[PDB]
């Protein structure tokens, strides 16, 4: 079964750090490009970042650029998102989205409302 | 809160209560059981009658139950009903929607259906008392694109759409009767059982659901794929079926066993399967890759018996005749070839 | 001028030359021997 | 979410109550059916041009 | 008897006559897919060419165009977008005056451009709502740097022609947006397909001719690519 | 101009008039006879008359003044060799090109349909010179080899125009209906050359019928060359427009890289458009002894011979699209 379970997420002071772990099962982690998407309260899903099969090609949404760090470990089938600084604007639930087709650069529908290959996700809360 | 967390664990524990039952009923495997069966060897099949006359890409086809007439659909609003024996275009139906993604020939041969991004499965009467063929009616009511619409009787048609619902209709009055819900993704393909009391459906969520036609409930769900299921078809006896997904593998699931029996994967193959159809005996599986060719799999050994390399684009639609005489194969090169 | 046609013409004239030349070369030789 | 969860846990009830059999007794069925009906399939063995409508 | 054979053979000839006449019109019409988002302004773009799935029919210099606004379907595209792998062009519309949802448009552009089936279709990119962009930039309340951190390190390109009597802050805002779509276009584009970005407002007397001009350019370049000229 | 046949007829007329005759003139100083074309006509032939009234024997005669006017062999045979090798490989390569583009159904685009006709057109021009060479250098027997040479030469200079017109129409006509005018091109490629070739045969059979129609008759030679020279200026104008447009397309896809690809695309277009001919198009029939004449024939024969070879390599062998069908049929055959 294609399952994606996310770890971390919690209460944090502004300007803190937190690491999110996404464990993958029921597929070859090595072939699908991964993604991180967050849903702000009363707001649509937004794309945050993506990582290619080999980790070479990494992007970010700009609103978080050079503050969020995304890494993947094909050995343990684990996808990470190292949050270095935590702005109060990034208070949202973080899903560990996976691209639909394995060996393709295109990554459609990872930000869809009802996407199949997106984990349950963990709520990341930033406050005083 | 606490109530929602209880339901998540209660439902998840059921999955843990099924997976142990599934692994418990795995004393043997299909691969080791049929280790001594005499191999099929090499299956060589060559083109017999290439059918030409589609302007645009062919998206789907269907064989008549007479094993002689086939109907094909292409993205130029044309349903052509071909005569396979003689290569003669019996009808060329002009469609209101140039965008059609599926078509089915009725077992009686009186009607044909098609639907696509128009969100409606139109029915065309081929035995009109007047010269040409017309639209019998429109089955409006779906929300998504019609991915596959096969026929139960002259008056029952089962349809699947992009709105994650399979619908069973009634042409006599054109109102939807039974709605199948449960898929979390776009539904791509169906398969009617030989007894017509069941049908399996594969959606864009790596899950194939077996449905009961008369009851309107999903009695069983097969998971084990890694990407969208693009085609599905029953085993000839109706006690099993096979699927093709975007992860470039084909899997045969057993209805009674409840788990996947055997997968059809090759190291060289990294292209999604677009169409699957069993041979009449069920000993061969034919899978149409978007790697521009079809591969004939040994259905009890996972050995490529043969390749139907004859197309200049994606293999769209594949079918085998009821008697199992020959295999048609549409494609996006607008040419529908027949192999044998 | 198409070169190939021009050169057809030119080799025509060239033949005209040695050919007609030899013709008389023989005729006037007849005449002298006479 | 709570409404569907009580339905979804109900849905998995019927799936959990299916009467499974071992694939030793189930894979043999496709093994046995593919042997009996092998003789009547004109793809598994070549069909002569006389019987073949397509040759 | 073979009397039935003659009847079938003449019905195939009658069918073939109609198919030839339908081939001429099919090749004479260019099919365009009109993508975009909820606020993109495809609604007001089709009002210029008015002179479930929805088709818009118009002609420029006696050349018929079909424009399809696929509106009836869900938010998942990955399977209905494959149908339009034969279209002349993709008319993509973007809201240039909503920087929050501008990144969404860039990701959609990226998925279209790099698709295994659409990697040969050129895009006629339309940056609608340029009028709302003028006022928003001069307002100063919303900053591009809030969403795009590289707008600070960006200068107005030398090969950029501002509109008559235009504020240069807007020109630098416009052309940063444009370059964001073109940056994706050139990263994987191998001459198979090209992007044709354009700056349009809701009040334009145009975009019928712009599509016609860009469509002719797309048709010109496939000939040259066939000739190995490009 | 004056054939051997005419010169024999003129001497025969003078013989019949004489009927002493010495085989050249009817007889002492006699003006060198007008009827002998190559004689010096301001000179005299001489005999001696005896005191006895008999012609002086050795009969003594002195024709030294008449023969006043009586090296070039190696010059033309240099030109013969350079193209015979050139047109040989041109025929060998093109016959491969037509057969490769014959049975490949997937290569039957209307563009490759013009390529078939141009290749076939270069076959005739590459063999009609060999037939002309065989017939003449190796009586309507001969006159068909000359007439088929002129027609199979005009078609190749109009089938280059047809192909250049086809590429120019694809660009400068907004969504050119290629299949609508495809029939018109094929009539214009082959049929229009025959319009003036047949007219030239009309004017060279009823007015100047002497010999095998292989000598210049003044303005009568312009019935073929002028209409051919109208497809060298026209094709050069099309080539200027197409190279102008391909510059614009590269300009709006980088500067120096685009400038390069532009040169590469122009060099492969030169063979197909035949902008070789514009160089020496205006050259009239110059003296063979001319320095101009020698260089432009050495250039022209060395370039026209391999023009079929250059086109076959460029447009049928180093073609990305054509090699795709070979590699697919390579897998399906091996």
């Amino acid at each position: 079964q294609v399952q994606l379970q996310e770890s971390g997420g919690g209460l944090v002071q502004p300007g803190g750090s937190l690491r999110l772990s996404c464990a993958a099962s029921g597929f070859t982690f090595s072939n699908y490009k991964m993604n991180w998407v967050r849903q702000a309260p009363g707001k649509g899903l937004e794309w945050v970042s993506d990582i290619s099969q080999s980790g070479a090609s990494i992007s970010y949404t700009g609103s978080v650029k050079g503050r969020f760090t995304i890494s993947r470990d094909n050995a343990k089938n684990t996808l990470y998102l190292q949050m270095n600084s935590l702005k109060p604007e990034d208070t949202a639930v973080y899903y560990c989205a996976r691209c639909p087709a394995p060996f393709t650069r295109d990554c459609f529908d990872v930000t869809s409302t009802t996407y199949a290959y997106r984990g349950q996700g963990t709520q990341v809360t930033v406050s005083s | 809160q606490s109530e929602l967390d209880q339901l998540r664990q209660e439902a998840e524990q059921l999955k843990n209560q099924i997976r142990d039952a599934r692994k418990a009923c795995a004393d043997a495997t299909l691969s080791q059981i049929t280790n001594n069966i005499d191999p099929v060897g090499r299956i060589q099949m060559r083109t017999r009658r290439t059918l030409r006359g589609h302007l645009a890409k062919i998206y789907a086809m269907h064989w008549g139950t007479d094993s002689r007439l086939l109907v094909s659909a292409s993205q130029d609003g044309k349903l052509i009903i071909w005569d396979s024996y003689t290569t003669n275009k019996v009808h060329a139906i002009p469609l209101r929607s140039s965008w059609v993604m599926t078509c089915a020939y009725a077992p009686s041969g009186n009607y044909v259906a098609c639907g696509g991004l128009d969100n409606i499965c139109s029915i065309y009467n081929l035995k009109t008392r007047e010269g040409n063929v017309r639209v019998s009616r429109e089955l409006a009511g779906h929300t998504g694109y019609l991915s596959c619409c096969r026929f139960l009787d002259d008056n029952q048609i089962v349809t699947s759409s992009g709105d994650t619902t399979c619908a069973l209709w009634d042409i006599e009055t054109g109102q939807q009767t039974t709605t199948f819900t449960g898929h979390t993704g776009d539904v791509m393909s169906l398969s009617l059982a030989p007894d017509t009391r069941l049908f399996v459906s594969g959606a864009c969520d790596a899950s194939a659901k077996l449905w009961d036609v008369r009851e309107g409930m999903c009695r069983q769900t097969f998971t084990g794929h890694e990407s969208d299921i693009n085609a599905i078809c029953f085993f000839p006896n109706g006690n099993a079926f096979a699927t093709g997904s975007d992860d470039a593998t084909c899997r045969l699931f057993d209805l009674r066993a409840d788990q996947e029996l055997m997968t059809y994967s090759h190291d060289n193959i990294i292209c999604g399967i677009t169409s699957v159809s069993f041979s009449k005996s069920g000993r061969l599986l034919l899978a149409g890759y978007d790697d521009f060719n079809c591969n004939v799999w040994d259905a009890l050994k996972a050995d490529r018996a043969g390749v139907l390399a004859g197309h200049d684009n994606r293999v769209s639609c594949l079918g085998v005749t009821d008697d199992g005489m020959a295999v048609a194969t549409g494609s996006w090169d607008s040419f529908l070839k027949i192999w044998n | 001028s198409v070169s190939e046609i021009q050169l057809m013409h030119n080799l025509g004239k060239h033949l005209n030359s040695m050919e007609r030349v030899e013709w008389l070369r023989k005729k006037l030789q007849d005449v002298h021997n006479f | 979410s709570i409404a569907q969860a009580r339905k979804l846990v109900e849905q998995l009830k019927m799936e959990a109550n299916i009467d499974r059999i071992k694939v030793s007794k189930a894979a043999a069925d496709l093994m046995a059916y593919c042997e009996a009906h092998a003789k009547e399939d004109p793809l598994l063995t070549p069909v002569p041009a006389s019987e073949n409508p397509f040759r | 008897q073979r009397n039935e054979e003659k009847a079938q053979r003449e019905a195939n000839k009658k069918i073939e006559k109609q198919l030839q006449k339908d081939k001429q019109v099919y090749r004479a019409t260019h099919r365009l897919l009109l993508l975009g988002a909820d606020n993109s302004g495809k609604s007001t773009i089709v009002k210029q060419m008015r002179i479930g799935i929805f088709e818009t029919k118009f002609q420029v210099d006696k050349v018929n165009f079909h424009m399809f606004d696929v509106g009836g379907q869900r938010d998942e595209r990955r399977k209905w977008i494959q149908c339009f792998n034969d279209v002349t062009a993709i008319i993509f519309v973007v809201d240039s005056s909503d920087y929050n949802r501008l990144q969404e448009a860039l990701n959609l552009f990226k998925s279209i451009w790099n698709n295994r089936w659409l990697r040969t279709i050129s895009v006629i990119l339309f940056l609608n709502k340029q009028d709302l962009l003028a006022e928003k930039v001069l307002a100063g309340k919303s900053k591009i740097e809030d969403y795009f951190p590289e707008f600070a390190r960006y200068t107005t390109p030398e090969d950029a022609t501002p509109e008559p009597g235009e504020d240069p802050r807007v020109t630098r805002a416009k052309y940063f947006i444009r370059d964001e779509f073109l940056r994706i276009s050139t990263a994987s584009g191998d001459g198979r397909h090209y992007c044709y970005p354009h700056f349009t407002c809701a009040v334009d007397t145009e975009n019928a001719r712009r599509i016609f001009n860009d469509c002719r350019d797309i048709i010109q370049r496939m000939h040259l690519r066939q000739y190995e000229l490009l | 101009v004056m054939t051997k046949e005419e010169q024999i007829f003129l001497l025969h007329r003078a013989q019949a008039q004489c009927e002493e005759w010495d085989h050249i003139l009817c007889w002492v100083a006699v003006p060198c006879p007008d009827y002998i074309y190559d004689f010096n006509h301001k000179g005299h032939a001489y005999r001696r008359c005896d005191r006895n009234g008999s012609w002086e024997l050795v009969t003594w005669a002195n024709y030294s003044e008449c023969v006043k006017f009586l090296r070039e062999r190696e010059v033309f045979d240099r030109l013969g060799m350079i193209y015979t090798v050139g047109y040989s490989v041109s025929l060998a390569s093109l016959t491969v090109a037509v057969l490769i583009l014959a049975y490949f159904r997937r290569l039957h685009c209307t563009r490759n349909y013009i390529h078939m006709h141009l290749f076939l057109s270069f076959m005739l021009r590459a063999v009609s010179i060999f037939v002309k060479d065989a017939v003449l250098y190796s009586y309507a027997g001969c006159r068909v080899a000359v007439t088929f040479f002129l027609y199979f030469l005009a078609t190749n200079y109009y089938w280059i125009l047809v192909e250049g017109l086809y590429l120019h129409s694809l660009i400068f006509m907004a969504f050119f209906s290629e299949k609508k005018y495809l029939w018109g091109f094929t009539v214009f490629g082959w049929g229009l050359p025959a319009v003036f070739v047949a007219v030239w045969v009309s004017v060279r059979a009823t007015l100047a019928n002497t010999g095998c129609w292989d000598l210049s008759s003044g303005n009568k030679k312009w019935i073929i060359q002028v209409p051919i020279l109208a497809s060298i200026v026209l094709n050069f104008i099309l080539f200027i427009n197409i190279v102008r447009v391909l510059a614009t397309k590269l300009r709006e896809t980088d500067t120096r890289q685009q400038y390069r690809k532009l040169l590469k695309s122009t060099l492969v277009l030169m063979p197909l458009f035949g902008v070789h001919y514009i160089v020496f198009m205006a050259t009239p029939y110059t003296e063979v002894s001319g320095t101009l004449w020698q260089v432009q024939m050495h250039y022209e024969m060395l370039f026209n011979s391999f023009q079929g070879f250059f086109v076959a390599i460029i447009y049928c062998f180093c073609n990305g699209e054509v090699q795709a069908e070979i590699k697919k049929s390579w897998s399906r055959w091996t």
